[PDB]
């Protein structure tokens, strides 16, 4: 994440090229965490107290 | 004594009966459970 911002930056520092009209379509936001819900499955082992 | 081999013909049966029972019983619960935890243990690992 801190090198896509050095051509950026660069293309920044020369404001003489004309921006190639990227046509950068916004960064589609990180897919929002799996909201898996890694449920544990705790085996209770019950020692059922024969 | 010997007047006890007719209720020993009942008795002893009776005794292995329910000795074997037990027995059956105090194996086949853990039997069950263990394959219940297993099943749940590679369940799991499988998940993880």
């Amino acid at each position: 994440g801190v090198v896509k911002k050095a051509p950026s930056a660069l293309k920044a520092a020369n404001p003489s090229v004309k921006k190639p009209a990227a046509f950068l379509k916004p960064p589609v936001q990180p897919p929002s965490k799996p909201e898996g819900e890694q449920k544990a499955v705790e085996v209770k082992s019950e020692e059922t107290k024969s | 004594w010997a007047d006890y081999v007719l209720p020993l013909i009942v008795t002893v049966p009776i005794v292995v009966i329910i000795l074997s029972v037990t027995l059956g019983l105090t194996i086949g619960i853990p039997m069950h459970r263990n394959k219940k935890a297993l099943q749940a243990g590679f369940d799991l690992s499988n998940k993880k």
